[PDB]
């Protein structure tokens, strides 16, 4: 668990790194901030003019636990329990 | 217009012609699995009235609900044979076909 | 003949909107509420501008100026006076029609008095009864103590004049007496302390200007706009005052001198503005600063 | 409550209910009131029935209802 | 003990004594509950003080007698309100007992009503689409002819004396079961002097 | 991870994104498509992606699909009146197929908006009852009214226990 | 959908209906009244006081 | 449950708790329990005065006119609520009880006067 | 005359629709054929006592 935790956190991709790789702006959308587009990272080099291909159906692998929780089908007496501040 | 039969229009596949003036038709519907959220075919057997006994085992038929059930289990009648078994006529072009190849070329009649 | 323009007229709407200004930062300020993990999108320069345009469009809807209404006439109407029921009941009965497909200003709310007289419910009673059967978020059946003089002055001391207007709008109807008093008291505190910038880029800015023009007290607002380099809005303030007061010294002075642009303020400052000397000094200070930047 | 098959109580075998004494003046005035009140309510009831019948007919074969039916059929073709 | 800051609760948080003890972090930061198992009970103790006696592990509010829960003590209440969401932490989060958490909830609500505590106030849409007041429900309906003349809305509302023959008919119909005949009622409701 | 390729198809979020709501006339929809051929590429994607969306929004419409029976893919709709609607889908993307059937046999946005408003009238805010059906249970929840005796005890004058004692 | 029929329920229903016609009470029995006690001997119910 | 005969009736269903009466105006079958199944609730009635000294009555007039036109009867207390609202003419019992109350208080005045005058 | 609340709503409906008239709405109670309570009823529709003797 300890070695796994440091492995993933070391390999996370920052927004600035993603913007540089894709050559595009990374825009943050916050529900609290409404529809206001917020630029968190911009590529230092040339900026691409062609938009990313908007795939109608993304081919990504979904964890069943996340989907089941989202649909409310996951009941658990041990979830969302009130606990001390961390 | 009014009919007591719940299933007004249904399309199924004939699985038996062993009864007089009645074709046993199997109807499949897509039913959602509550947990897997994937649709699987659910098959129910319907008896259809066939006056001319022109149905053949293995074809696709259209069933119209009778105003009243003429028998205990016969509630529908043969409306139109959508796809005859082995003698399918392509609705788009009107030419006979055998699978994905036209038996008669659509360019024969321009 | 000649009719004075109303608050909802397009000429007034266009001028007030330009005096409000769309600030996407303030119009969509990060609110302190329950938060969710934000989503991220990879957008080009063209898409980012389009997203900015949609935020501008959504800002206009949020910045729609509420209509301004006069105080509603109190309802004193009697449907019938049945003297037979006099003294039989010690408590009056309030009847509210709760039919769903009826506007809340067209519902028959009647009160059966202990004297036996059947009368229509007053405005204060009608608003209270509507919330009972058709609750609205943010509106309390009992008037909150926030609207007392001491509590409101506390809000003013904290520069939260927008919060007061938000609370008043949710609780009281626009034509209610309490709605008018709270808005008018809020406007007076703004003018006294020169807090006009708080209501900028808000849907309530237009009402503040409308209150000031109708009382010929745009002297404070004109000073603030000039000091913030808003001459285009400052000129529109003088022009709007002239439109709503054709028979005035400033309005007649403008016609005689054919003043336009900055000259309009000078005519208004000398003729009708109470603090004309301060306005002239303020306008002179801006004009000197602008000249240096021109060179 | 008691059913039809439950035996009658013994204490109420000899029970007799005496009708209340009648005030001649109040009885006649009140009797007229019940003949006027029920006349007005029945007239009100007839109007309420007609409104319900009219609303059903208007939704079934009203001018506005039939106009939508022909409009949808025209669009479908 | 008698805290001298009871009159002005906000004075305690500005003293040098407060800075030495808590510092720049909330009062409940160093408090940790004592319970069995890894999952704490979903409800804290009902009260840390019983009959003027303090339990062995007092809650952060109860452990300091100089901390007074009052709506004027705005700085203290902010420590129990999430600065990013504006909601009030539940009892297991901070560790305060149920009695003091209820006192905190009332104090926080009281502070918001008076405007002493800053909270998010959403912007709502107007209730009525149309503001016209010309409808008869809110306007003055023309009076009925009966109302103008002062007559009852119906003729049978008032008392009308029955004919003598009709009264005799009722007496004959109800012989031996007759009450004293009643005249017209008083025009107005009497009152006790 | 969820089993199968494109696991998003088996989520309620994806199935509720269907914009095609068939009219009351449509009863049976039959899909004939070819498993192979570049021209029938849209038909296969329509079955793979859009068919679950259509059936979810139209639970009472029978959907039966036939594979490799005709040289070209097509859609057939059987209306209640007896009219049979034929749609050609050859060399058309699944998005184009989705929009075509919606245009000819799907209810417009105006009709769908009207239907939702009818359900709003069913739940009347002024009604009192269980939380399942009504917003409030008792008039005591309305502020300004006499509160529930469980929370705030009533005065002895308003309680029947002391009404009889005072009288007798 | 087959359910065990209740022949006796139908048999008892017809028997009760038939007996209520064959053994129906007559007006002389139903409406006889004992003028001394003002009660009907058929049912033993007292007549209303106002009818005495 | 299909009762034998019966009809719809607009009546008051008692809610609330002990010593806290609260009536919901509902349109239910005649044979149904007082607080049992109902077809449609048509309003509410709070007999206890609130902080403003008012008794709140809600009358879904559009639905009330609908059910009355469908043959629904009215309970006697409901016929008095409509009379108080002016939707219906005042029930004769309300007028009659008003006259009786006036007579009752008129006799009390005479008794009070005699006590003061004689003694 | 209409009851006070009903008359007000009917008159309010006229003003909302734009109709302007001072006529007072009234109920056609002429159709209502009030009958004496002692008027004979339908003996055909009246039942009969049961056959249980005492
Ligand atoms: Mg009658
Ligand atoms: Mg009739
Ligand atoms: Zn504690």
């Amino acid at each position: 668990l300890t070695q796994g935790l440091f492995r993933g956190l070391s390999r996370q991709e920052t927004h600035q790194q993603l913007a540089d790789k894709k050559g595009l702006h990374v825009v943050e959308i916050r529900e609290e901030c409404g529809p206001l587009p917020i630029v968190v990272a911009s590529p230092r080099g040339p900026l691409r003019k062609d938009p990313e291909p908007e795939d109608e159906v993304p081919d990504v692998k979904l964890d069943w636990e996340d989907v089941k929780t989202a649909q409310g089908m996951k009941r658990s007496v041990w979830s969302n329990l009130k606990r001390a501040a961390t | 217009v009014r009919s007591s039969v719940h299933a007004r229009w249904i399309v199924g596949k004939v699985i038996g012609t062993k009864m007089q003036k009645t074709a046993k038709v199997r109807v499949t519907r897509l039913v959602l699995d509550p947990y897997l959220l994937k649709y699987f075919n659910k098959r129910k057997t319907y008896f259809a009235h066939d006056a001319l006994q022109q149905c053949t085992v293995g074809d696709i038929v259209l069933l119209r609900a009778l105003p009243v059930p003429r028998a205990k289990h016969v509630k529908h009648e043969l409306a139109e044979i959508v796809f005859k078994v082995g003698k399918v006529i392509d609705p788009v072009t009107g030419k006979p076909c055998a699978g994905t190849t036209y038996l008669e070329s659509p360019l024969s009649s321009e | 003949e000649t009719k004075k323009p109303t608050f909802m007229d397009e000429e007034v709407q266009s001028i007030l909107t330009k005096m409000t200004g769309l600030n996407l930062q303030k119009t969509f300020k990060p609110a302190i509420q329950e938060l969710k993990p934000p989503t991220y999108k990879l957008m080009t320069q063209a898409q980012l501008e389009e997203a900015t345009r949609q935020a501008v469009e959504a800002a206009k809807v949020r910045l729609k100026m509420p209509p301004v209404l006069e105080e509603r006439v109190p309802i004193n109407d009697v449907l019938a006076e049945d003297k037979i029921l006099e003294g039989t009941e010690t408590t009056k009965y309030v009847f509210t029609d709760i039919s769903y497909s009826i506007p809340h200003r067209e519902r028959f709310i009647v009160v059966r008095e202990p004297s036996g007289t059947l009368r229509k419910a007053s405005w204060e009673e009608r608003d209270r009864m509507i919330q009972v059967y058709f609750p609205k978020e943010g509106r309390k059946i009992l008037t909150p103590i926030i609207f007392k003089e001491e509590n409101l002055r506390t809000m003013y001391s904290q520069d939260r004049h927008v919060d007061v207007l938000n609370l008043c709008f949710a609780q009281f109807e626009p034509d209610s007496t309490e709605y008018i008093k709270v808005h008018h008291k809020t406007y007076e505190d703004i003018d006294k302390r020169g807090k006009y910038d708080l209501l900028r880029s808000t849907r309530y800015f237009g009402g503040m200007v409308w209150y000031f023009v109708n009382n010929k007290k745009i002297d404070g607002l004109l000073i603030d706009q000039i000091q913030r380099d808003l001459i285009d809005d400052a000129t529109n303030l003088v022009q709007l005052y002239h439109v709503l007061h054709p028979d005035g010294q400033s309005a007649q002075g403008a016609k005689d001198q054919a003043a336009e642009g900055i000259n309009l303020i000078k005519v208004f400052a000398k003729t009708e503005a109470q603090k004309g000397a301060y306005i002239e000094l303020t306008l002179q200070t801006y004009q000197e600063a602008l000249s240096r930047h021109s060179a | 409550r008691k059913t039809r098959h439950d035996p009658l109580a013994k204490s109420k075998i000899e029970r007799v209910n005496m009708p209340p004494a009648v005030d001649p003046a109040e009885f006649f005035v009140l009797m007229e009131r019940y003949q006027h009140y029920r006349q007005t309510v029945r007239a009100l009831r007839m109007e309420f029935v007609s409104e319900v019948q009219r609303k059903v007919h208007e939704a079934r074969a009203g001018v506005l209802a039939e106009r939508k039916a022909l409009k949808d059929a025209a669009e479908h073709r | 003990p008698i805290s001298p800051y009871k009159d002005e609760p906000w004075k305690y948080l500005e003293s040098e004594e407060y800075q030495e003890r808590y510092g720049s972090r909330p009062v409940w930061a160093d408090y940790r509950r004592n319970h069995k198992g890894g999952v704490p009970p979903q409800r804290t103790r009902k009260t840390c003080i019983r009959r003027n006696k303090v339990v062995g592990n007092p809650c952060p509010i109860c452990r300091d007698h100089k901390l007074h829960v009052d709506f004027r003590n705005v700085k203290l209440l902010e420590q129990f309100v999430c600065a990013h969401t504006g909601i009030i932490f539940y009892a297991p989060y901070t560790g305060v007992c149920v009695k003091q958490h209820k006192r905190l909830t009332q104090a926080i609500q009281k502070a918001r009503d008076h405007g002493l505590l800053i909270y998010h106030i959403p912007q709502v849409e107007p209730r009525d689409l149309d503001f016209s007041t010309s409808h008869g429900a809110v306007s003055a309906t023309p009076p009925a002819p009966t109302l103008v003349s002062g007559d009852p809305w119906y003729p049978w509302y008032n008392w009308k004396q029955p004919p003598e023959r009709e009264l005799s008919r009722l007496r004959r119909l109800y012989q031996g079961h007759l009450q004293e005949e009643s005249g017209p009622p008083p025009e107005s409701m009497p009152k006790m002097p | 991870p969820m089993k199968g390729r494109f696991p998003i198809r088996r989520t309620l979020q994806y199935l509720s994104q269907g914009n095609v709501v068939f009219k009351d006339s449509v009863k049976v929809m039959t899909v004939n498509y070819n498993t192979h051929g570049e021209l029938g590429e849209g038909a296969r994607k329509f079955v793979f992606f859009n068919i679950p969306q259509i059936q979810y929004k139209n639970p009472w419409v029978q959907i039966m699909m036939f594979k490799n029976m005709t040289p070209s893919p097509f859609l057939r709709f059987y209306l209640d009146s007896g009219e049979q609607v034929l749609v050609d889908v050859e060399t058309k993307s699944n998005k184009e197929i989705m929009e075509h059937i919606r245009k000819i046999l799907g209810k417009n946005e105006e009709t769908l908006r009207e239907e939702e408003e009818e359900k709003k009238q069913l739940s009347h805010p002024a009604n009192f009852g269980p939380r399942k059906y009504c917003l409030r249970e008792c008039i005591c929840e309305v502020e300004g009214q006499v509160p529930c005796p469980s929370l705030v005890p009533l005065p002895k004058e308003m309680r029947g226990k002391y009404k009889a004692a005072l009288k007798a | 959908k087959k359910v065990r029929p209740r022949l006796i329920a139908e048999l008892a229903r017809r028997v009760r209906a038939l007996r209520e016609q064959l053994n129906r009470p007559r007006d002389s029995q139903l409406y006889a009244v004992d003028y001394e006690t003002l009660t009907r001997p058929f049912s033993g119910r007292r007549l209303p006081v106002r009818a005495w | 449950k299909a009762y034998r005969g019966g009809h719809l009736t607009i009546r008051l269903a008692l809610g609330g708790c002990t010593n806290r009466p609260f009536y919901r105006i509902v349109a239910a079958h005649n044979k149904c329990p007082r607080d049992g199944r109902f077809v449609e609730q048509l309003g509410s009635y709070d007999p206890l005065p609130n902080s403003h000294g008012e008794k709140l009555v809600a009358l879904n007039l559009d639905r009330i006119r609908h059910w009355i036109g469908c043959g629904a009867h009215l309970s006697k207390p409901m016929e008095k609520l409509l009379g108080l609202a002016g939707f219906f003419p005042l029930h004769p019992m309300m007028i009659t009880n008003a006259e009786r109350l006036r007579r009752k208080r008129a006799r009390e005045v005479l008794l009070a006067s005699q006590k003061t005058d004689a003694e | 005359p209409y009851p006070p609340l009903l008359r007000a709503m009917i008159i309010a409906e006229r003003q909302k629709n734009g109709d302007t008239s001072t006529e007072e709405p009234m109920l056609n109670v002429q159709r209502i054929r009030m009958e004496p309570w002692d008027y004979p009823a339908k003996q055909e529709d009246k039942g009969r006592a049961k056959g249980t003797p005492v």
